[PDB]
């Protein structure tokens, strides 16, 4: 006879359980990364803002020099 | 009231510095350094007289 049957040793394994691998970093790591990014941004902003203030002072004194003729 | 006094058109005639604004801005600092005394005298006269008709010279 010929029918639809499983083999002698059966079929392979079949999963039925929830699989969540829990990928990622701990909270301390991401918080430290954020704090370091904030500090780097603050330092770069302080340097560029001081330079921009000096440039603005230079332009203002240029206007001071040009004022009496106008 | 009184008639407003205005200087004639011959008194205001002077050869103007006919350059662009960027020309003035490019040489602003050396102009401020070198020609400082007559500009300072003129602006002191302007702040002490409160009248453009008395600061023409």
């Amino acid at each position: 006879v010929k029918q639809d049957m499983p083999p002698v040793g059966g079929y392979g394994p079949i999963d039925y359980k929830r699989n969540l691998p829990r990928r990622g970093l701990s909270g301390y790591s991401m918080f430290a990364v954020g704090i370091g990014a904030l500090l780097f941004g603050y330092w770069s902003m302080m340097r560029w803002n001081r330079e921009r203030r000096r440039l603005q002072i230079e332009d203002f004194e240029a206007r001071i020099a040009l004022m009496p003729l106008l | 009231p009184g008639i407003v006094e205005l200087p004639s058109l011959e008194d205001l005639k002077v050869q103007e510095v006919k350059v662009s604004s960027s020309v003035l801005k490019a040489a602003a600092h050396h102009y401020g350094a070198q020609c400082d005394k007559p500009n300072k005298e003129f602006m002191l006269c302007r702040w002490e007289e409160k009248d453009p008709r008395r600061c023409l010279e």
